[PDB]
């Protein structure tokens, strides 16, 4: 219909709601990069991506990493890895690129020096999205010395830009 | 069926001059334009959602007909890809422009 | 000429309240399994459907031994209160296998004793034939015979 | 006119009101712990996002005192909201019934001045009454302490309309 | 309201024959149909959201007027309940069909 | 565009008498009215969503033109703020009434 503005559209004749608005599934195969207190490293990962209504969910699978500081930044590089038709712009938050503390949650990470892992309860949240790069702050939970870190599957969400 | 092509699929301009990469699109109603710079092994975001990124905001302006540079340098020689997605992702267009700075 | 969730709201074209908020309940069986360990528990949980999401508010409950890697299954074939249908708990991504809603959840493990809490990873793994299966793994383990679970709310895009 | 919110007029055509899709605000109020005789409050600054039929309250990390095994954390929305937000806008879709919505795990550091030891506790939206949201915070386990460090937590729930 | 009944509230068909359980409903615009098999004190999902489940997909097809089997066995003797809910759950219908495999 | 004002911006009534604080608004279609009592530093909720709170339900009735008390006491002397927000929050009005129980 000509007089209808998305997400409102024509469904089975009647004025309805665009299914693409309700559920849109995709994927990202990019690079997650940790950083903070001089510690740097990256990992290639395969995560599903769901867009439900005005939210966007990034289902990060569990992955392994190296040393991590008490306070650090985990950055998903959306400039690449997204599946056509998805655009890096589509990963932009409704609050654009302001700095926030959205979706703050607790997440346990196993830290080891090769042998047996000791799990730390750390705080993580969506901090800021800039130029296709989503940066999550990951801090707290105290720390111990280690060389390896095991991360859990985490799903990150936030209002999506329109 | 939507259309997204370019008039100048290959630009060649001397250093320190202004230049516009034109991406003319048609067939969209609620489109989102996005440009990505490509210099061999590295991709960089130039514009997303009809909005220029921060790393470029100071010397590249946006327009529904293409992005234009205040002044260019050899640093910017590459394949810029313009992607125009509709809302819902059922309509998708794309075209690449090659820039050669002297 | 209106297709849900778009409907008539007091004469004008509005949004169906049933789409915005729909509250229900499930009194069914949650069943753990993995590494030969098996057990089930009857539970009473609230169910909220907000927009295109569905939330299952599982209350806290006690259980037995659990392996490092396991599956927790909610059987929605029964326990839903009318007019809810088991088919109303189907994810938008139908029955594909996912890692949606991955979250950290602490479980107390004891041998009858003084519970020692483990931080484990849990997520919506797959929904098949009215049975939602959540994967529950990680966090290391110890020997135990009893396990105390926290109240957990499980969410995910709902099928339409 | 013939359109009832959240359905409205968007650039001539029938669309969806952006205020329904994204509405951002802030709360600068008092969070108060309580339970087993332990009482204390803290002034805090949190962002508030309303997306669709949900409302998110992004509580920043803060410091507190002793806490019981089982307790209630209450956000007083009667004040602290920034216009044009009303305390009534913070009311859940399930009004003031008692629930166990948004149950999640949250680690809290407990110390006696020195080094903090973190407890994995269970927290959820329990009930909203007269502009005061009360979240239940229990489990973990615990231990002696005089100070408590809380993480940034985002609390969400269906919003009343 | 809405109507949801059955013409054949009780079927009796010899083993290894095809059989259709008819659920005729009317009064719905965006309905979701669902069938549940019931043999004594174990309930199984046959069809949900006008879509047959996996455990049955290979020998049971769906239709807005009922599900039909490629072939039946005594294993399937029981009370099949067909439930038809509207969108929003304000309209609800339901009827039981009893199958006896001779 | 919307208007929210008061006719009696300052009431003065003897103890144990009924009194109505009037908040007359115009310009709204789906408005949500809310009153807050203010005694120096302690703020208390009186009415929210065109509905009187619990702590007041037994002696204060609501009305689109203002809340009225069955009987007042000096306990209630203060600055009552009435706020009227539209649906969506694009339309917002507000006016304060000062009560002095003599």
């Amino acid at each position: 219909s000509p007089n209808l503005r998305y997400p409102i559209a024509d469904v089975s004749g009647g004025i309805g709601m665009s299914p693409n608005y309700r559920f849109r599934q995709s994927m990202w195969i990019g690079i997650v990069s940790y950083s903070g207190s001089g510690l740097n490293w990256r990992v290639q990962v395969n995560s599903d991506i769901f867009i439900v209504d005005d939210y966007i969910h990034i289902c990060l699978p569990a992955f392994d990493g190296f040393s991590i500081a008490d306070g650090g930044d985990l950055s998903l590089n959306f400039v690449t890895g997204l599946l056509p038709p998805l655009l890096t712009g589509d990963t932009e938050p409704a609050f654009h690129n302001d700095v926030v503390t959205y979706g703050a949650q607790t997440v346990a990470i196993g830290l080891s020096s090769g042998g047996t892992p000791q799990y730390m309860s750390k705080n993580l949240w969506v901090e800021q999205w800039q130029d296709g790069v989503l940066r999550l702050r990951v801090e707290g939970g105290g720390s111990i010395t280690h060389s390896n870190s095991k991360w859990p599957a985490m799903t990150v969400s936030y209002p999506r830009s329109f | 069926s939507v259309t997204v092509h370019s008039s100048e699929p290959e630009v060649r301009i001397p250093e320190n001059n202004p230049v516009k990469l034109s991406c003319a699109y048609s067939g969209f109603s609620s489109p989102r334009v996005e440009w990505k710079f490509d210099q061999g092994d590295t991709t960089r975001l130039v514009c997303y959602n009809n909005k220029i990124t921060a790393s470029y905001e100071d010397r590249v302006t946006f327009l529904p007909t293409g992005i234009t540079f205040k002044s260019v340098t050899r640093e910017d020689t590459g394949t810029y890809t313009c992607m125009v997605s509709e809302e819902g992702g059922n309509s998708y267009g794309e075209v690449k422009v090659k820039l050669i700075v002297l």
